[PDB]
């Protein structure tokens, strides 16, 4: 069965960082398109970021832009969202998502 | 942007409905089939015969190879291409680009056939039918994910006798009256429940399990409406009662000077409701098709096919997000000013069993 399973959220001040991961199983997950998306309280699903299978090819939202940076560890199935400078308006589930499956995600808590 | 979305597309039944999309950087254009009936985004990835051009790789500065290839076989015709990934821009709808999985044909077979505009095409169904193997994230998973659209789409298709592929929503230009929404039984083909078949009002003798045998799927790539052999014969002898042996097999024309002379046909399908049903109907207009006519519905061996004979009636909402198929009847859909579809309901399903469906 395939599997995603996201971790790394929690609380943290603005200004602040942090590194969210996703464990993938079931699938070759070196060979699949990987996206991070969002869902802020009161607002519809925000795509952040996605990255090809390679690594090589990264595309970001505007709003997260020169801020956050993804990517990949193939060999340890592993799917990176680092985070920095952070918002009160990034607070957030965070969902990495392939081929139409998304893991429980990670809630991101940013708060003055 | 969905009312840009409106004309976006090109074509008719017999040679498809068509969508202009830019792919890799630099862009580079390519007119591609729309089909609910597979899952797969391909293009053509050398010349050919009827085609005028393909998809280079080497000249698209963000295209990567996944490594490794991929045969797709349909009964009708076949590809064998690379599987690759780059982004892609639908020029009118969005404003950005997106990262997709695509297929680049360099082997086919009755696949790329005589009097086509089109040089690849987008596979619209679920991840279920993509190959290799569901992992590879269809277009539709693609755009939905990166474009922050809901996860519908629509079709008004308005060739008989172009049309509109709307990606994230319903416009409500596109149809007139009430939409009737029937339940998704499998996310794969887009998989529906038949009740009921009727020619000029009459019921055929058909239990409710042979028109769901094994499958009935709403496919805009499938041209005819395509019956199982037992309800083929059913209906050819309704037809041809109530009004040339190779016309009905398709093998010859049928000439005049025509519609007045054949019956409305009716599929009823089950509300969300289960004990209501609607049904949808097409006129003569429809299936006995202009070219001289050719018969629009044919034989199958396994599948009912809503093809583009019936879609080009409705306006059809692939509801995946309440997994649900929606229908209304077309504005477009009249020939010389008169209506060439309609929709009905509710009827009771009392006297059908609670599923239909093996
Ligand atoms: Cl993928």
């Amino acid at each position: 069965q395939v599997q995603l399973q996201e971790s790394g959220g929690g609380l943290v001040q603005p200004g602040g960082s942090l590194r969210l991961s996703c464990a993938a199983s079931g699938f070759t997950f070196s060979s699949a398109i990987m996206t991070w998306v969002r869902q802020a309280p009161g607002k519809g699903r925000e795509w952040v970021s996605t990255i090809g299978s390679d690594g090589s090819i990264t595309t970001y939202a505007d709003s997260v832009k020169g801020r956050f940076t993804i990517s990949r560890d193939n060999a340890r199935n592993t799917l990176y969202l680092q985070m920095n400078s952070l918002k009160p308006e990034d607070t957030a589930v965070y969902y990495c998502t392939s081929a139409g499956r998304r893991g429980p995600g990670t809630q991101v808590t940013v708060s003055s | 942007n969905f009312l840009a979305m409106v004309d976006n597309l090109q074509g008719d039944s017999g040679r498809g409905y068509y969508l202009e999309m830019l792919i890799g950087t630099p862009p580079q254009k390519l007119q591609i089939l729309v089909d609910t009936g597979s899952s797969n985004f391909a293009v053509a990835g050398t010349p050919h015969s009827y085609i005028d051009t393909y998809f280079d790789t080497e000249r698209s500065s963000t295209y990567r190879s996944k490594g490794f290839d991929v045969t797709v076989k349909y009964t009708q015709g076949s590809w064998t291409g690379f599987v690759g990934e780059d982004l892609v821009t639908i020029p009118k709808g969005f404003n950005t680009s997106f990262l997709v999985n695509i297929a680049t044909i360099f082997e086919s077979e009755n696949f790329f056939l005589p009097g086509i505009k089109w040089n690849g095409i987008l596979g619209l169904a679920y991840a279920t039918l993509a190959k290799p193997s569901s992992s590879l994230e269809t277009f539709f998973d693609s755009l939905v994910t990166q474009a922050n659209i809901p996860n519908v789409f629509s079709m008004q298709m308005c060739g008989a006798g172009g049309g509109s592929l709307v990606l994230g929503g319903i416009e409500p230009s596109l149809y007139k009256g009430d939409i009737w929404y029937t339940p998704i039984k499998e996310e794969w083909y887009y998989q529906i429940e038949i009740l009921k078949l009727e020619i000029g009002g009459q019921s055929l003798n058909l239990d409710c399990r042979e028109y769901n045998a094994d499958k009935a799927i709403v496919d805009s790539g499938t041209t005819l409406l395509r019956l199982p052999q037992k309800v083929f014969d059913a209906v050819v002898e309704a037809v041809a009662r109530a009004s040339s042996d190779g016309f009905w097999t398709g093998s010859q024309l049928a000439c005049w000077t025509p519609w007045s002379y054949f019956p409305k046909i009716s599929i009823y399908l089950r509300d969300e409701n289960s004990s209501r049903s609607f049904r949808i109907t097409i006129l003569p207009q429809l299936y006995i098709q202009p070219m001289c006519y050719r018969f629009g519905i044919s034989p199958s061996t396994n599948a009912l096919v809503i093809g583009a004979t019936v879609m080009e009636g409705f306006y059809v909402i692939f509801d995946r997000a309440q997994k649900r198929v929606g229908f209304a009847a077309s504005p477009c859909a009249e020939i010389a000013g008169a209506a060439v579809s309609e929709i009905s309901g509710p009827f009771s399903t009392e006297d059908v069993a609670s599923n239909c469906v093996p």
